[PDB]
């Protein structure tokens, strides 16, 4: 299993 | 809240990918795209078989959590 994390940058 | 969306690789990579319901999909595009280190002109992204646009969205799209997408390969020739 491979798992790769993203984050996303949300604008206010 | 937060999205939670599938996005897997012709690899077999599974991103958790944490986005929101009005952030563009455009950005999340780039994402994968950067973290890869791939040209986006290089992939293609196919939401339920549909591509995705630079001007969709997840609430556009009527994308519901845990929903996933297929990353298809620019074919060279």
């Amino acid at each position: 299993n491979n798992r790769d994390p993203i984050v996303i940058s949300d604008s206010p | 809240d937060h999205i939670n969306l599938k996005v897997a690789g012709q690899d077999g990579s599974v991103v958790q990918f944490k986005i929101k319901r009005h952030t563009p999909l455009s950005k999340l595009m780039k994402a994968y795209c950067e973290r890869q280190g791939l040209s986006m002109r290089q992939i293609r992204f196919r939401f339920d078989g549909q591509p995705i646009n630079e001007t969709d969205t997840p609430a556009q799209l009527e994308m519901e959590d845990e929903d996933t997408i297929d990353v298809f390969q620019q074919q060279t020739g």
